């Protein structure tokens, strides 16, 4: 009827034969589910995916898992459409893999649910938000220099040691807490222990109720770790779409995205681009990148982490993804090592989102008054480990602005204490306008550490 | 001069809000009375289209066939 | 319908008709005159990157030669600019060069087989005066390095297995194939000037590698020497002629050139410690050296007549006693304390003098 | 030769059926296996070889096609024939199919689903097709038949203010677009004899780029730079400044974002320049194909208005990408890819489509087209493989540094295309920018005499501060010039470098209340006013002002 | 002086946006009046189809066999 056999097994690259005007589209889900006739056979549960139509009624598809105990003539069941994941609050708190199966031994979703394809064409002209607007996360130091735009994109040059899913936990409560949101995080390539290792830190500190979780593993075969982040993707956009939320979606490498793509492009028989990628590594990208935007309903606003290759920057891959990006956030491990949290730095970080058409002309201008004395205060540091008339004012305006920057969060106050606290964009501008015309000149530099709006160090310093 | 400047730019804000709202009025009114109007030619041009599917079919090929086409039309809708 | 009409293709002149014998041409310019006269009879290439200055040297050339010849020319433009064309006609229009010369042109926008085959149709026009009228025929090439684009890209289509850097299999038996047709056998000679182009500026491409050995005199551009101002921007120590022998050009004029290219050799040497430790550390003819070496490299560049439109300067004409001469004077220490600025743009020595009078000094 | 019909036909009309087609196709016989398909009621649909004659019911589907006296009595309906093929491989965008026997190189084919595609190679029993669209809906088996017509896109003035793709199907959502012509994308560019020198200016509005580069009508210029140098603000502001001049504008972007593109046509709608602009689009989601014919269709689009005598102006907002697309398309095809994996045609791709730009001769109309290419640098390297072809192709080049970098920006055209009263003063100031960047590389720290350390130093600081620009407010050239003489001429010498923007905004107040002779001798003239009433008026100007 | 010229700038910029909006807005109201209208005869051109085609199916063949035969020789004397 609507039967295909298997034809030919290398590795992960399948062939499948079908019947005549009965072929699969491109990338429709097929199944083999074989039970062991005799002893000389093994049982087979198996997802396959299409990808080219090679003539003489035949089709070639990659492997989602692994292939060994294939045997030529296996029916397979063409399902008619792509891979089609669950969509819902019932997504909530739960961890998927790339075909939509809980993988945390919590039971499984009703067969009744409502599912949605992993391939879909991006939003249409028409339909997309005319205006720029700002995400305001309630960070500090992110909100000022370095301002969020709604449906844009982030890139996180951190690293380990340096307080990053901590600055992650932080994003996803803030944005739960104060305007209604949902995040969504996608791990491809992630190491198990490390996947274990967030799932727990997520756990303790609460936030997993308003989080959903997708993992693709360092041991799966190549198809499988191309097409996780879709899988993130369309989780979130139903909640962009149905509800008309502003989402959050969390991308832990977009390096192994690529990667991913290029050993595919590599199984199946394509001439190699410069440096040896993928012939369409930007269509790829874009194809990825062009559904997180800002429609007239809700937004998706994505945060994803981002590797250099051979410490070069215009080395395909980077000079790719960096033609998306809206804005930079860098972590730097000395800012954590005086006891600064978060350790952004304030000079590294960059925005094109800082611009007085879009943040006013106050908050601009005090920005840039900012950044100026701290670049003084670090070109000083040579002379100072009594030297000039202004320098010293400098010195003693830029040791207050620098701890100023640091901020108490909800969810360090499980080891320290502090309730932590969530500062809006005009106060924080507005106490930094304060502190550069020296309002708070005559209180000791101690008390500008981990404290909220202006009148908590006020406070402090009151009782120390 | 601060202060008219901004003065102006409140005003000029409050007259586009008030333009805009005018025009959201004025789009509502105009959407119930479109909706109103294809109801009723949806009605009115629908027996049209009966009658003129009884003239093109007969065109491609009097009364009592347009009666029954009428009838057969009336069937499908229910 | 009835003139007389020649086949495209033919093959080259044999052994036993060539005629070998040096004589030396005369343009007009320093740094060519100096250090690679052009021969009366041969070869001269002009190698140069993307804007730095191959279509001016051309125009230029064109310009002083085209009418001292006082026998025929011909222009093959291959894959260039449609307007320089058009700029070149009228220009040439006006001078009065035509009545005396044939133009034949496929350019950018034409289709590969165009372009492939355009250079043959001037060289088949240039050998009919030449074998049959006993005359001295001029021929520019506008650029031939698209010659052999055109060849790689028709290749591929072709179905021919790729060589290096993707080209055709067949790029020396191409270009030898064109480039053994210009020559000067015993009725008439064909004196000949093409333009080559360097893709992304690197003179080892197996085109432009191919390419020099065919040539009697060369000139190359360098992007550097253009980014300083200097104009022309011809090395002076890539650029090569056959005819810089002690019997050919005098022994005055052998020496003086040999001295200037050892000075500027000698100069290249020693920009890397200058440029970390500082001309500070120097000994005293080290110092010497680069205070005549930057006056040399200042005066070697030229104002040009075509490009009064640039600047505004009318442009200079130097015969070859004058440049020795003054170049003679320099290496001498006789102009050593004018200002280094002086010697940029100007025709001879007594206009560098002028021009440090007029400086305050 | 199989037949469809409602009823099995008599065998006698069968055979007079075949004898007819046999004798009018040039077979001397010929034999028909009937079907017994139910579904055609209407008729008898036909199909030999690769041809099919249609029978009636598709005429009522046809009803729809005629969706359009009361359609004159439904029209009249018409034995419809048409070429097909069968698809045999599909992937990666790109087809191959039987059939297709008398199509033509370059033609127009349109799959069973709706979608288009181009006849690329015609081989001995193969058609290879490059499809427009999304692939994901061809399967092999399908149905694919001609059009008949060259590749070509709809032109018009219908267009002006819309947003489309490059076939022309509208995508702002406003409705069909009515035009009545059309053009092929792939034409010939004017001849050696039909061109002539450009002599009439382009104002960008920019005074950096309108006293030291400039650009005339029927030139081609490049604009080069890192990403984010902003060089679509340039383009933004060129296309707003040609609110007075008769001039008719372009706007082509390759591989942007969607979002940058609504808010980039957001920001035109505000100034009033939907009135002559159109708009393509093709962005980075879309497919190589789509990427690649974008600039074709922009060009196909401006010809049409420059071959009556108007005046044109086109940007392609990166060719860089338009390279990347076709390099994809062409390595999926197996084509042995050269230097940096482009192919060996890389530079005939962008020469046959920059040479399409031309100042036309007064027996040809006298119209134009100028263009204003963008490519993008990694690391400022300007000798890479992209940039050195292009700089190759263009008129000059403007390099914008990560501010443009007076020693590598260039125009040859330009010079002739400016006015003489720019022309006159614009000398003076590129000496004094060039005296300040030499002068500033070794006077960092260093003690100077009087004259290289004010005459060289103040001067320079004082034309860069002048230089400087705010975003969409381009200001006109008789304001410009006016300026850029008080400041050669020798005023603000006295006048601290932090107010100068204040004096520029407070001069130009002052000139449009009091300086009403001046701007209005300088537009009728195009040559500089007297020189005592110029000055007359700087020293008014002076006296009034209030020095902070 | 300067100062309510930059604010009488300010209104009058303010007056062309809002007159912009308006016109943007009645056009928007035309062209949904006009896809309303294009949408009520594609139903009509629907219902017409449907209509057409059971009517001709209650038609009699007998004589559409010898038209359809007509219909055939007439095409293939045009082809
Ligand atoms: N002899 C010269 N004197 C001054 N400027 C020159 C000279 N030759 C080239 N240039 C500069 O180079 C530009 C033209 O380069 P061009 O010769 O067209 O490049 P190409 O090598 O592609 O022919 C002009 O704008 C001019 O400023
Ligand atoms: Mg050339
Ligand atoms: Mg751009």
């Amino acid at each position: 009827m609507t039967r295909g056999r298997v034809i030919q097994v290398m590795g992960p690259v399948v062939d499948v034969k079908f019947e005549n005007g009965h072929l699969p589209a491109i990338y429709n889900a097929l199944k083999i589910q074989h039970k062991a006739r005799n002893e000389n056979e093994v049982d087979i549960d198996l997802t396959l995916e299409v990808a080219l139509h090679l003539g003489d009624d035949t089709v070639r598809t990659i492997a989602m898992a692994s292939t060994d105990g294939l045997i030529r003539g296996m029916e397979v069941i063409d399902t008619g459409a792509p891979i089609s994941v669950p969509v819902g609050e019932v997504t909530l708190g739960r961890v998927f893999n790339v075909l939509g199966e809980p993988i945390d031994l919590e039971g499984d979703i009703p067969a009744d649910a409502r599912r949605d394809p992993i391939h879909r064409p991006a939003p249409k002209f028409e339909e997309l938000a005319t205006e720029v607007e700002i995400l305001e996360t309630g960070i500090k130091v992110v909100d000022l220099l370095a301002p969020y735009i709604k449906g844009g994109k982030i890139g996180l040059f951190g690293g380990a040691g340096v307080g990053k899913t901590v600055l992650i936990q932080e994003l996803i409560h803030n944005i739960a807490q104060e305007h209604g949101g949902i995040s969504v995080f996608a791990g491809v390539g992630e190491r198990t222990r490390e996947g274990n290792d967030l799932y727990h830190e997520m756990k303790d500190s609460g936030v997993i109720s308003k989080t959903a979780m997708v993992f693709g593993q360092m041991n799966e075969p190549p198809g499988a770790r191309m097409r996780v982040a879709l899988t993130g993707l369309t989780m979130a956009e139903y909640f962009r779409d149905e509800q008309g939320q502003d989402v959050l979606l969390f991308i832990d490498n977009i390096f192994r995205f690529t990667q991913a793509g290029s050993e595919v492009s590599a199984l199946l028989g394509r001439m190699p681009s410069a440096v040896g990628y993928q012939p369409t590594l930007a269509t790829e990208m874009g194809q990825l990148q062009e559904r997180i935007t800002s429609t007239a309903k809700g937004s998706i606003t994505s945060i994803q982490a981002i590797y250099v290759p051979a410490d070069d920057y215009t080395d395909p891959a980077p000079a790719t993804t960096f033609s998306h990006l809206d804005a930079t956030t860098n972590l730097e491990r000395k800012l954590a090592e005086m006891g600064i949290y978060p350790a952004v730095d304030p000079l590294a970080s960059t925005s094109r989102a800082l611009a007085p058409e879009i943040v006013g002309e106050e908050h601009y201008q005090v920005a840039r008054k900012v950044q100026q004395t701290l670049q003084r205060y670090k070109e000083l540091q040579d002379i100072i480990a009594e030297l000039s008339d202004e320098d010293k004012l400098v010195v003693h305006r830029a040791r207050r602005i620098q701890f100023f920057l640091s901020q108490n969060f909800h969810v360090a106050e499980q080891f320290t204490g502090q309730p932590g606290s969530y500062v809006p964009v005009k106060e924080t501008v507005r106490g930094f306008k304060e502190i550069l015309e020296g309002k708070y000149d005559h209180l000791p530099e101690d008390a500008f550490r981990l404290v909220g709006r202006i009148e908590e160090v006020v406070e402090k310093a009151k009782a120390m | 001069i601060e202060n008219a400047r901004k003065l102006a730019e409140e005003q000029k804000e409050q007259i586009v809000a008030s333009a805009r709202a005018e025009a959201e009025r004025v789009k509502e009114t105009a959407k119930k009375e479109i909706e109103r109007e294809k109801e009723q030619a949806m009605a009115a041009l629908r027996e049209q289209v009966a009658s003129l599917s009884v003239l093109i079919a007969s065109k491609v090929i009097x009364x009592x066939x347009x009666x029954x086409x009428x009838x057969x039309x009336x069937x499908x809708x229910x | 319908a009835d003139a007389r009409r020649d086949p495209i293709h033919r093959p080259a002149p044999k052994f036993e008709e060539l005629a070998t014998e040096v004589e030396i041409l005369e343009t007009g310019i320093k740094v060519v005159d100096l250090l690679a006269p052009y021969i009366k009879g041969g070869k001269i290439g002009l190698f140069g990157g993307a804007g730095v200055g191959k279509t001016v040297l051309i125009q230029e050339l064109i310009h002083n030669i085209a009418q001292e010849h006082g026998g025929i020319s011909v222009f093959a433009g291959v894959g260039e600019r449609t307007r320089e064309g058009n700029d070149l006609y009228h220009e040439m229009k006006d001078s009065g060069v035509i009545s005396k010369t044939a133009m034949v042109f496929g350019q950018m926008n034409e289709p590969p087989g165009a372009r492939m085959r355009v250079a043959l149709t001037g060289l088949t026009m240039a050998e009919y005066f030449r074998d049959e009228q006993g005359q001295d025929v001029l021929l520019f090439i506008d650029n031939i390095f698209r010659f052999t684009q055109a060849g790689s890209e028709v290749s591929a289509l072709l179905g021919r297995m790729p060589s290096a850097v993707g080209y055709q299999p067949t790029l020396a038996t191409e270009m030898g194939q064109l480039q053994e047709r210009i020559t000067s056998t015993a009725k008439g000679s064909i004196t000949s000037i093409q333009a080559i182009y360097v893709p992304a500026d690197d003179y080892t491409d197996p085109a432009p590698a191919t390419t020099f050995s065919h040539l009697d005199a060369t000139t190359n551009l360098e992007r550097k020497l253009a980014e300083m101002g200097i104009y022309p921007a011809v090395d002076p120590l890539a650029s090569t002629s056959r005819a810089l022998a002690p019997e050919i050009v005098g022994e005055e004029h052998y020496q003086v050139a040999r001295k200037v290219q050892q000075t500027l050799q000698r100069y290249k040497e020693l920009q890397d410690i200058i440029a970390i430790l500082g001309m500070d550390e120097l000994s005293d003819e080290d110092k010497l050296v680069v205070h005549r070496a930057r006056r040399i490299q200042f005066f070697l560049s030229q104002n040009f007549h075509v490009a009064e439109q640039f600047t505004g300067q009318p442009g200079s004409y130097v015969p070859v006693k004058e440049t020795v001469r003054g170049f003679k004077e320099i290496l001498e220490g006789k102009y050593d304390h004018l200002p280094e600025d002086a010697f940029r743009l100007v025709g001879r020595i007594e206009e560098v003098v002028e021009k440090a009078k007029a400086m305050g000094v | 030769a199989v037949a469809y019909s409602a009823r099995p036909l008599t065998d006698e009309e069968l055979r007079a059926l075949s004898d007819v087609f046999a004798q009018k196709v040039g077979k001397q016989t010929l034999e028909i296996e009937n079907i017994i398909d139910p579904e055609l009621i209407g008729g008898v649909r036909l199909r030999i070889g690769n041809r099919i004659y249609d029978g009636s019911v598709s005429g009522q589907l046809e009803r729809i096609r005629r969706q359009l006296k009361q359609q004159i009595e439904n029209y009249e309906s018409q034995i419809q024939v048409s070429d097909v093929g069968t698809v045999i491989q599909v992937g990666d965008g790109i087809a191959r199919a039987h059939g297709l026997d008398n199509v033509m190189s370059g033609e127009l084919v349109e799959f069973a689903n709706g979608v288009m595609g181009m006849a690329l190679n015609l081989e001995e029993n193969n058609v290879g097709i490059v499809i427009l669209g999304p692939y994901t809906g061809i399967k092999e088996g399908d149905e694919v038949r001609r059009t008949g017509r060259i590749m070509e896109v709809p032109v018009g003035e219908a267009l002006i203010g819309r947003v489309v793709n490059p076939l022309g199907q509208p995508v702002d959502g406003l409705g069909p677009v009515e035009t009545t012509e059309t053009r092929p994308i792939e034409s010939p560019a004017p001849g050696v004899m039909d061109r002539r020198s450009v002599h009439e200016p382009l104002q960008t509005g920019i005074k950096a780029i309108d006293a030291l580069v400039p650009i005339g009508r029927g030139q081609r210029e490049l604009i080069i730079g890192d990403r984010q140098t902003g060089k679509t603000s340039v383009a933004i502001d060129t296309i707003i400044n040609q609110k007075d001049q008769n001039m008719i504008s372009i706007y082509v972007a390759i591989g942007q974002k969607e979002s940058t593109v609504r808010t980039v046509v957001e920001t035109l709608r505000k100034h009033g320049a939907l009135d002559y602009t159109i708009v393509v689009t093709a962005s980075a989601s879309q497919p190589a194909p789509l990427l690649f014919l974008a600039p074709y269709a922009g060009v196909a689009m401006g010809e049409y208005f420059m071959y009556k005598g108007k005046h044109v102006l086109v940007v392609y907002d990166d060719l860089s990408k338009q390279a990347a697309a076709y390099r994809e398309l062409s390595l999926l095809l197996r084509r042995p890819p050269g230097r940096e994996a482009y192919p060996g045609d890389i530079f005939y791709l962008h020469s046959r489509l920059l040479e399409r730009a031309a100042k036309l001769s007064d027996a040809k109309g006298g119209g134009s087209l100028t263009a204003l290419p963008f490519v993008e640098t990694q690391a400022g390297d300007i000798s890479a493989y992209i940039p050195t072809n292009v700089i190759s192709i263009t008129d000059g080049q403007i390099f914008l540094q990560s501010a443009i970098n007076a020693g590598l920006s260039v125009s040859r055209v330009g010079g002739a295309a400016q006015i003489k009263a720019m022309k006159k003063v614009a000398g003076t100031l590129r000496l004094d920018l060039a005296a300040y960047r030499e002068l500033e590389a070794f006077a960092q720290f260093g003690s100077d005499l009087d004259k290289a350390t004010q005459a060289k130093l103040a001067r320079g600081a004082r034309t860069v501060e002048v230089l400087k620009q705010d975003l969409h407010q381009p200001i006109p050239v008789e304001k410009q010039v006016l300026i850029i003489y008080a400041l050669t001429r020798g005023f603000l010498d006295d006048i601290p470098v932090e107010d100068v923007r204040r004096f520029e905004k407070e001069f130009y107040l002052f000139l449009d209340q009091n300086g009403q002779h001046l701007l209005e001798h300088i537009r009728t003239t195009k040559d500089l006013p007297n020189e005592d009433d110029l000055n007359k008026a700087i020293e008014a100007f002076k006296k009034t002002f209030v020095v902070s």
